[PDB]
């Protein structure tokens, strides 16, 4: 069996290069090939370059030829991927795929596939402490028997981040929402909870942000 | 420029050629006579001495 | 013209920036305007082959002293073999052949100098 | 010659010359060196007082 | 300036992939004088028994050169059609004057192919193709490997039983995956060896279907043809740029066995070729029967002085670079191979410049172009001392009718720097030009 | 290159249902097809190999059918694992182009969307940026359409659309607008609402808050 | 003329023949203006100074290829950008017109090699033959 890990997910500027890092665990890694294929939106799955490690040669695609540079070490088998100019374009989640096939890299099937590692491009942003927008209790927020109230984290960089209410006490009704990019460039998401407003007046719902970056933990009233 | 730098170094090396000619034939003709000087020495340490 | 400058006495009427010495080379006075350095003219090291025809062993000799400041394959030294070049006890030269000189050994053999003879088993009798 | 390598190009047509001079030397400074072990020879080979 | 075969017509360019981490797995092949590797061989005269020291183009002994080896198709399993090319085309190199190249080193000798690392085919016989051109500039794609000037080209035909070399200036074509066609990655030459290599069958049309999809060869001024004898050694091709135009020289013809190199034939160019480029040759073929060829190795020719000894049979076997060693100086000497055990005086070393230290108000022109000019006989003289001078601008500011410099260099006099500047002006005649002189018999 | 096209984009079907996904192929691709199956938050798993032959560890019910241009994978019962990405690959050429991916909706339960609209907060204010948060709940249909009009006005670009990822026990969506202004154009405008229309609903219904 | 079009190899026996033929050449064009590249030179890419290239003997300058094989007119300038293997910078060739003449005067230069031993440039003429074992090798080259 062989097990394929990659790297934890990283954020490179532009202009610097990235390194993403796939590590295969049992089987045979020299005579298999691996393959790095990365999924971007609206782009779809597009494969960057193939490599064998006991051949130590590396297929690079031509349109990222010159730009990738694709190693594999025996002793840690692992295969390293360098990506160098970052752009928003370039930006997408990196796969490694092993074809199932030992060479023949121009028929490749993969059997197995990595978790993938996500790279984001940082022009002049730096972490710092999210700030979070409570929403409040009105009878337009009111709909009904149930008021939905939620805390907006915004102004955070790096890692998804743990959003909990009521220190993790309430679970039920809450809505995740993903990160979107600002004009600022740091990530801001929603937590609306909807729940009975005279359960709003019989408990104090706090809302807990933890920002893992900046190790800071913020909870206030919603 | 390169017509005359080609006709100064060809007289230059022509007249240098002449002196070691003339240095290696008076060299020869030296140790030609030290060569003879040697022989009178071995036969003064074989007499005098 | 390739020179190099130590301190020196001054010397000269000062009325000319150039001395010379007999010859069209330049003692080159007073390189420095503020003060005198005299010049030095190009300075370079010879090369002997000491080759054994049976043996098909050569080696690299130099004048008088290399042990001091010479070192083998030296940037500052443009040309050896004209391509590549060809550690030792000083003597006469730095001689790239090793294995040194013995106090005590066979008389006869190549001429090299006062004390070192060239054997051929790359070997230096004395 | 000069050291510019122009010049050595030009010294090789005359080279034939300038390795014959070499030669000639070469030989002078053997003669000296077989002169002078003749003469130390000469000189040893006689039985010494301390 | 006729063309053998028609122009834009067929297809468009194959697909061609580009890997270079395939390509240029590198065996080493340093050039030997002892084993006469390489050896231009005098021209002019024979000798037998004789050993003589002759100076002529020679490439330099130790020279590793430069490896370009040519790769099977793609080969899809249900197709062997799809072609890939190295970036030897993009691998242009200048050489001042000379080219040697070294053909079939390893022959018939276990190999794998480029296209797969993992399959392994035996070495086989093959012959080198490029395009040397005297000036080389971007493509409209903007990759390197664009020839204005006029290029010669040699392309094998018939799986290397035959050679072409024509005069054609090559002109880019608007077809995807060719030089003025968007999106087009390399240019270089395909084979096709069911018609082209049948058995008993050999196509010269081969050097035609490449023109036919990659570009289009204009002012085809010479069109030569010469047989290959492809017996399955293979020895040495040579090509010289003299004034005349370019020579063709082959090993095998002179004599196979030796590897001697003789000039076998000879095609006039009047312009002088500086750059050498290499067209990438790839023939497509099954996976089952691809071919691994060996590769040709190219070497810069330099003028050298070598020591050559010549056999009872008149053929060199054995050569000497004085250049490459003190003891190699010292045989070129004695012009004897074995020389007697001695210690010899050589070359001596010299040092090289390192910390530059330069010694150094600005002299004016103005009195020479300003008022009203004396006549020849009442010439006036201009002094400059104590200042720095640029002649550059002088020689811009006035077009020089006539320019005779005598004890100095034209371009010396600007750049020289001496005690003191003397300039002259007067008015001179055009029909007097010719009689004014530093010294004339007319007075 | 060849160019692989995935006919379906996104598909609907109850579980135990038939689902046939067409491949089209400029170039012919004899028997050179792969069919990954990609899982949110986890790699994509290998189906079938050549488009002719079940990979080993792939349930029975996915199949491969189909030749040259045209390829079709049949899935003869959905499950839950089943509503993923499909991706059908060329492996005919060196450079292989990904299928664009066809998803897999649960038709279990149909449910109308529920709109409500809540005020900034006071730190919002004093922030200096406003967000109105416009929220639609359990809507069946992935498809719908949310504009912002504001003193009867339409508001583009400064309104962003987030969705929550599927509940998985009604099939529905839960998806936040939220439009942002500047101070002094929060403060001038009196009226704001956001309108949706929506395919399971039977009427397009407006949220609407006046200022204060 | 001999410093940036035609210098003959001074190693080669060197011969210069100038001749007009009125009516024998009916067959050979006449070139509108007869041309020559009266300057050639090399622009260095900072501009500060410009390098004259002499042409080498018996050799196509790098200049030539960029004026057309007669010049439009006298006084004419051509310039390009060199590449970058070029080194940059700019190449500069001037070149001057002069009028056809009524009847076409062609120059020609003439180097006989004496190199070589493969082959023999003789005119033409048993006695020449070996059946004289006496005195005279006289052979192809060689007398």
């Amino acid at each position: 069996q062989v097990q394929l890990v990659q790297s934890g997910a990283e954020v490179k500027k532009p202009g610097s290069s990235v390194k993403v890092s796939c590590k295969a665990s049992g089987g045979t890694f020299s005579i298999y090939a691996i393959s790095w294929v990365r999924q971007a939106p609206g782009q779809g799955l597009e494969w960057m370059g193939g490599i064998i490690p006991i051949f130590g040669t590396a297929n690079y695609a031509q349109q990222f030829q010159g730009r990738v540079t694709i190693t594999a070490d025996e002793s840690t088998t692992t295969a390293y991927m360098e990506l160098s100019r970052l752009t928003s374009e370039d930006t997408a989640v990196y796969y490694c795929a092993r074809q199932m096939t030992a060479y023949d890299y121009w028929n490749p099937s993969f059997d197995y596939w990595g978790q993938g590692t996500l790279v984001t491009v940082s022009s002049a942003w730096s972490t710092k402490g999210p700030s979070v927008f409570p929403l409040a209790p009105s009878s337009k927020s009111t709909s009904g028997g149930t008021a939905a109230l939620g805390c907006l984290v915004k102004d955070y960089f790096p890692e998804p981040v743990t959003v909990s209410w009521n220190s993790g006490a309430l679970t039920s009704g809450v809505h995740t929402f993903p990160a979107v990019l600002q004009s600022s460039g740091l990530y801001s998401l929603s937590s609306v909870v909807t729940v009975p407003s005279s359960s709003l007046g019989t408990q104090t719902y706090i809302c807990n942000v933890n920002h893992k970056p900046s190790n800071t933990k913020v909870d206030k009233r919603v | 420029d390169v017509l005359e730098q080609d006709a100064q170094i060809d007289r230059l090396i022509n007249g240098r050629l002449t002196t070691l000619n003339a240095f290696v034939a008076q060299q020869l003709v030296r140790s030609e006579s030290a060569a003879l000087s040697a022989q009178l020495a071995k036969d003064k340490v074989n007499e005098c001495v | 013209g390739r020179g190099v400058f130590q301190n020196c006495t001054a010397v000269g009427v000062r009325q000319q920036r150039f001395v010379y010495d007999a010859y069209q080379n330049l003692v080159g006075y007073y390189s420095d305007d503020g003060n005198y350095y005299c010049l030095r003219a190009c300075v370079s090291v010879p090369v002997s082959v000491i080759y054994d025809k049976e043996t098909k062993t050569h080696a690299t000799l130099f004048g008088s002293v290399a042990c001091e400041h010479i070192s083998s394959t030296m940037s500052q030294y443009s040309r050896s073999t004209r391509s590549m070049l060809k550690p030792v006890g000083c003597v006469l030269g730095l001689v790239n052949s090793s294995l040194f000189v013995e106090d005590c050994k066979l008389p006869l053999g190549q001429s090299l100098c006062a004390l070192p003879d060239t054997p051929s088993t790359m070997r230096l009798a004395s | 010659c000069n050291g510019f390598q122009k010049c050595e190009q030009l010294l090789r047509e005359y080279g034939q010359f300038c390795s014959k001079i070499n030669q000639a030397l070469h030989g002078a400074n053997l003669r000296q060196d077989d002169s002078v072990r003749n003469l130390f020879a000469s000189v040893k080979s006689s039985q010494s007082s301390p | 300036y006729v063309d053998v075969g028609p122009d834009s017509v067929k297809s468009a360019c194959i697909e061609v992939d580009i890997q270079q981490t395939f390509f240029d797995k590198t065996w080493p092949r340093p050039i030997d004088v002892s084993k006469a590797d390489g050896i231009i061989y005098p021209q002019g005269r024979t000798y037998s028994n004789i050993t003589i020291t002759y100076q002529g183009l020679f490439p330099y002994q130790g020279d590793h050169g430069d490896m370009y080896v040519y790769s099977a198709g793609h080969a899809t399993g249900t197709t062997p059609q799809k072609l890939f090319v190295a970036n030897y085309s993009q691998d242009v190199k200048q050489f001042a004057n000379g080219f040697v190249v070294r053909i079939g080193a390893a022959a018939n000798s276990t190999g794998t192919v480029i296209i797969s690392p993992s399959t392994s085919a035996t070495i086989r016989k093959i012959y080198p193709a490029f395009m040397l051109g005297s000036s080389v500039g971007n493509f409209s794609d903007g990759k390197m490997g664009r020839f204005f000037n006029h290029t010669l080209v040699l392309l094998p035909d018939g799986c290397g039983t035959l050679l072409r070399a024509f005069y054609c200036i090559l002109e880019p074509r608007s077809g995807n995956h060719c030089p003025a066609g968007n999106s087009y990655t390399s240019f270089a030459t395909y084979h096709t060896p069911a018609t082209d290599c049948s058995d008993g069958n050999y196509n010269r049309n081969a050097s035609l279907n490449s023109f036919k999809e990659y570009f289009n060869l204009r002012n085809c001024t010479f069109m030569y043809t010469y047989n290959i004898t492809e017996d399955e050694i293979l020895e040495w091709f040579g090509i010289t740029q003299t004034a005349q135009g370019v020579h063709l020289f082959s090993s095998r013809y002179v004599d196979l066995y030796g590897g001697n190199m003789f000039q076998f034939a000879t095609l006039p160019v009047y312009d002088t070729i500086k750059y050498y480029s290499i067209i990438p040759h790839s023939i497509r073929s099954i996976q089952s029967d691809r071919k691994a060829w060996a590769a040709f190795y190219v070497y810069k020719l330099q003028p050298l002085t070598f020591l050559l000894d010549f056999s009872v049979d008149g053929y060199i076997r054995r050569a000497i670079d004085c250049g490459f060693n003190d003891l190699s100086q010292l045989h070129c000497s004695y012009e004897s191979f074995d020389v007697e055990s001695g210690v010899y005086s050589v070359s001596s070393f010299e040092a090289k410049p390192s910390g530059s230290v330069v010694e150094q108000v600005e002299c004016d022109f103005s009195p020479l172009l300003s008022g009203t000019p004396p006549q020849v006989y009442n010439f006036k003289r201009l002094v400059f001392t104590n200042c720095n001078y640029n002649l550059t601008k002088l020689l811009s500011l006035f077009s020089v009718n006539d320019f005779t410099c005598s004890q100095i260099s034209p371009a010396a006099i600007a750049s020289n720097c001496y005690s003191s500047l003397i300039l002259d002006y007067f008015s001179y005649p055009l029909s007097m030009k010719s009689d004014l002189s530093v010294s004339s018999a007319g007075p | 290159d060849i160019v692989m096209t995935q006919t379906p984009s996104s598909l609907s079907a109850s579980v135990g249902d038939r689902v046939t996904i067409t491949c089209r192929a400029s170039e012919d691709i004899t028997s050179y097809l792969n069919w990954y199956q990609l899982k949110p938050g986890k790699a994509p798993m290998f189906l079938i190999y050549a488009a002719s032959s079940l990979q080993s560890g792939v349930p029975s019910r996915f199949s491969g059918s189909g030749s040259g241009t045209d390829f079709t994978l049949t899935i003869s019962s959905l499950q839950p694992e089943d509503f993923a990405t499909y991706y059908c690959q060329q492996s005919y050429s060196t450079p292989p182009t990904f299928g664009g991916g066809t998803k897999v909706e649960i038709k279990r339960t149909v449910a109308a969307p529920s709109v409500f609209i809540f005020p900034p907060s006071d730190e919002q204010l004093k922030s200096g940026t406003a967000s109105v948060v416009c929220l639609l709940n359990n809507f069946y249909p992935r498809e719908a359409k949310v504009q912002w009009k504001v003193d009867n006005a339409l508001q583009s670009g400064n309104s962003q659309e987030s969705v929550t990822e599927q509940d998985s026990k009604d099939s529905t969506y839960s998806l936040s607008s939220t439009l942002t202004l500047s101070k002094a154009d929060y403060e001038k405008h009196k009226v704001y609402a956001c309108e949706v229309t929506h395919q399971g609903l039977s009427s397009p219904v407006t949220k609407s808050f006046n200022r204060g | 003329i001999s410093q940036f079009n035609y210098k003959q190899s001074f190693s080669n026996p060197t011969c210069l023949i100038l001749a007009t033929v009125p009516h024998n050449l009916t067959t050979i064009t006449k070139p509108l203006k007869y041309s020559y590249i009266n300057k050639c030179s090399r622009l260095l890419s900072d501009d500060r100074t410009e390098v004259p290239q002499l042409v080498n003997a018996n050799q196509y300058s790098p200049c030539v290829s960029i004026v057309p094989s007669t010049v439009w007119e006298d006084g004419d300038y051509y310039r390009k950008q060199l590449s970058p293997l070029e080194g940059g910078g700019w190449l500069v060739a001037s070149g001057s017109t002069v009028a056809m003449t009524e009847q076409l005067q062609m120059g020609f230069g003439i180097t006989v090699q004496y190199g070589t031993d493969t082959n023999s440039v003789c005119p033409k003429l048993k006695i020449a033959s070996q059946l004289g074992n006496c005195v005279e090798y006289s052979l192809y080259g060689v007398s």
